[PDB]
RNA sequence: GCGGGGUGGAGCAGUCAGGUAGCUCGUCGGGCUCAUAACCCGAAGGUCGUAGGUUCAAAUCCUGCCCCCGCAA
RNA sequence: ACCGCAAGGUUGAAACUCAAAGGAAUUGACGGGGACCCGCACAAGCGGUGGAGCAUGUGGUUUAAUUCGAAGCAACGCGAAGAACCUUACCAAAUCUUGACAUCCUUUGACAACUCUAGAGAUAGAGCCUUCCGGACAAAGUGACAGGUGGUGCAUGGUUGUCGUCAGCUCGUGUCGUGAGAUGUUGGGUUAAGUCCCGCAACGAGCGCAACCCUUAAGCUUAGUUGCCAUCAUUAAGUUGGGCACUCUAAGUUGACUGCCGGUGACAAACCGGAGGAAGGUGGGGAUGACGUCAAAUCAUCAUGCCCCUUAUGAUUUGGGCUACACACGUGCUACAAUGGACAAUACAAAGGGCAGCGAAACCGCGAGGUCAAGCAAAUCCCAUAAAGUUGUUCUCAGUUCGGAUUGUAGUCUGCAACUCGACUACAUGAAGCUGGAAUCGCUAGUAAUCGUAGAUCAGCAUGCUACGGUGAAUACGUUCC
RNA sequence: GGAGGUAUG
């Protein structure tokens, strides 16, 4: 695929293509740019590199595996798969963030996991520890 | 009770709202198809026997 | 498995319409009129060992084709036949109509002109299994690449039914090619009603 | 005549000491299944035999009555 | 009877009952047996159903009837691509009995249309004067006869579904085996494929796979109207003067074949990668469905054997019913809202239909729609403004300006007439519902998802069916599990 | 490459 126009870059795309909905790319498009825009607004900084932050952050780096009764086995985690996880963890907890505009959910939600806090942080940090407590079964 | 109602469809009625269509060698309401004058069935029969311009079947 | 009619899959391929003619609107009377002549020519077609009717219309005249074998049981011997064809024919249309018999000889080649014989021979009440036997014997002497025979019903007066059926050569269905000419014919035998399909296919050529 | 009991369909708690009627099996609908059973998800089903009082509150205490079980007679 | 402390051992029948029990091997099927392979089968993902209201179909009960059929996958928005009447097969009432319909004899005859009385209507009854064009129309007596959506789909033909587009099923000759049977059709390797090669008591062939077929994707030849508008002037507007360059249309052609380069590999097939090229590895999508299984479906498309009714199980009209309603199941629609609702302006499609039918404009009506009336049998005109989208403003988290069920009133169109029982509109009202338990479905790309449009049936009625385009993903680690 | 022991119908 392509980087974006304003920006540069291609996550923010794939991220584009994962919130959009029933193909309303211009919608997701607005609300994204928009959610930069107030990310510049509050905490003034690029809104790359807070994302890009966030993103390190939330992305993990451990997976488990179901299988056989169930064990579920830890596995490291592919490198596009990582930022797959990333981004869809970051919509779907901005979206149950619960506030007014998906765009003030997305403004928090990569606010928060720049620095460190955040559903989605707590996501990782569940996968890992269910993952270190699976690790006999490596 | 079919060939009387064969009769019956192809005499005039009462008023035109009574009038319907049936196939005119099998007489069958339903799925004609009021150009030919066909039902499904003999629709399929005839075009396949190549007995009907135009019908290939498609795609 | 509940194969289709090869002629069906093929009209419009390599095999036309046996009705040739045009109308924007009115099939709803010229389409049942070719049923209609299609339907009346049991008189020749319950002896004359007709294969198949072309049709074609004008303005003026209607332009029909009958192909048969025993051409001298249409004609007469110098018109009479023929004749007797347009006044009662012509008499139902209500329009001109002239005919064209025409003959294909080899009539041990022709699909429906086999079913016929054999649909005749079952009703005389013979054997399915000589029948289809000696037709393809006789094809395969005229030298055809393929030829495929069933009969499915209440053989031998049995109880209750079976479909036996028959071939040497080659029956290629599938490809599209292939002119192969399929007929399907009936049989009001004494216990019941043997349907026969036959299937013949006589090398290969294209239309155009 | 004396003595015990009567709580959804069955069997049992709860009555002694009054405080929103509970347990197992069952019943009904839906699921799984080729179908049935098991199993999973939901829901009904109880004026606590009845009629009176006391109480803010009665299965619970008191009264009266109709049955059930033994003994007898 | 004998032995044994005993448990029990040795010896050892019959009555009666069955027509088989049995052994070795062959073919298949099965396996909670094994190896390999594949598939939206899992898995990684996206969105849903089951929760609510509504539409629809089915079961069950009722009713005079709620016609008949389909009932694991493979019945259940299925027959029905159209239940107000007809359709309609069912029920009630009323009616007919060579009959509503066909073939024959004869009287005949050309015919009747169209009025009026009565009837609910079928119907009779008065007319009206219908005219041999021997065939033809029209009746009339006639017995032969018709008629049957009546039974059997386990007597059937034909048509179809499904296992399954899975890749398998067979045969001729030869050989092995007493024989059933085997080989071939197995093995190595590969392939989407019993696809190809190699080997091998097999050699070949056929039905299947594949290609020929259609469509879509690039180009070229011809042609240039109703289609196009670079060149120029013009006009609101490619419209009109002009050009047919471009697009497009549609006939012929080219094109793609592992065809070529390298590497791998038994050097073979084949695989991996590359170039070129619009496109590359059956390009994508269809059409095409082997032998046969399910005594699958259909006797209500039709045809048909046998059986049955025939002054009635046949036939005619009117009215009812197929639309019921304590409940259960299935398929879908609308939503449970801010990625949104309302209002305003503005933009880009495709595939299709159209003659007594498509109905532009103007006008009236808030709107359903109505009057007049242009063009149009099509690349002309109409249907037909596409909607989502974009740009703004507002509403600011509420059972809400969400949702739009239900009911009340008043109206519009169709029709012989919308109570049962059509759609639609305006107003009023404004229910359930804050994303659904156990379970479970679809989908691997221009797909899923979502937004509109068109058409057959059709007077009128579509959330259904069939078809079209617009926007447009997520993921596929991989085969351990179902 | 083959042999031997080691829930219902
Ligand atoms: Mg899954
Ligand atoms: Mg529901
Ligand atoms: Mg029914
Ligand atoms: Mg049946
Ligand atoms: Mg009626
Ligand atoms: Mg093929
Ligand atoms: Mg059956
Ligand atoms: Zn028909």
């Amino acid at each position: 695929v392509l980087p974006d126009p304003i920006h540069n870059s291609k996550l923010v795309t794939k991220l584009i293509n994962k919130i959009m909905l029933d193909g309303k790319r211009g919608t997701a498009q607005r609300i994204l740019y928009s959610a930069f825009d107030l990310v510049e607004q509050r905490s003034g900084r690029d809104a790359l590199e807070v994302f890009e932050e966030a993103i390190n952050n939330i992305m993990p780096v451990l997976e488990v595996k179901a299988r056989r009764s169930n064990y579920q086995v830890p596995v490291e985690v592919r490198p596009e798969r990582r930022t797959t996880l990333g981004l869809r963890w970051l919509v779907n907890y901005a979206r149950l963030r619960g506030e007014k505009t998906m765009e003030d959910r997305l403004a928090n939600e990569i606010l928060d996991a720049a620095n460190n806090t955040g559903g989605a942080v707590k996501k990782r940090e569940d996968t890992h520890k269910m993952a270190e407590a699976n690790k006999a079964f490596a | 009770a079919k060939t009387s109602m064969v009769a019956k469809q192809q005499k005039k009625q009462k008023y035109a709202v009574r009038e319907y269509t049936r196939c005119e060698r099998c007489g069958r309401p339903h799925s004609v198809y009021r150009k030919f004058k066909l039902c499904r069935i003999c629709f399929r029969e005839l075009a396949y026997k190549g007995q009907i311009p135009g019908v290939r079947k498609s795609w | 498995g509940q194969k289709i009619n090869p002629i069906g899959l093929r009209v419009g391929i390599i095999r036309d319409w046996e009705a040739k003619w045009y109308a924007e609107k009115d099939f709803a009377s010229l389409l049942h009129e070719d049923l209609k002549i299609r339907k009346f020519i049991d008189n020749e077609l319950k002896e004359a060992s007709v294969s198949h009717v072309e049709i074609e219309r004008a303005a003026n005249r209607i332009n029909i084709a009958i192909h048969t074998g025993k051409p001298g049981m249409v004609i007469g011997k110098g018109g009479s036949e023929i004749e007797k064809l347009r006044n009662k024919l012509n008499a139902l249309t209500d329009k001109k109509v002239h005919i064209n018999v025409i003959e294909i000889k080899k009539v041990d080649l022709d699909a429906r002109l086999v079913a016929e014989n054999i649909a005749r021979q079952l009703e005389n009440r013979a054997s399915f299994r000589r029948v289809q036997k000696q037709a393809i014997t006789r094809a395969m002497k005229l030298g055809a690449k393929g030829i495929k025979t069933q009969v499915s019903g209440r053989l031998g007066g049995a109880d209750i039914a079976r479909a036996e059926q028959y071939s040497e050569g080659t029956v290629p269905l599938h490809t599209l090619r292939a002119d192969i000419d399929y007929a399907h014919a009936e049989a009001d035998t004494t216990y019941g009603k043997l349907g026969v399909k036959v299937w013949i296919y006589r090398g290969e050529v294209l239309p155009t």
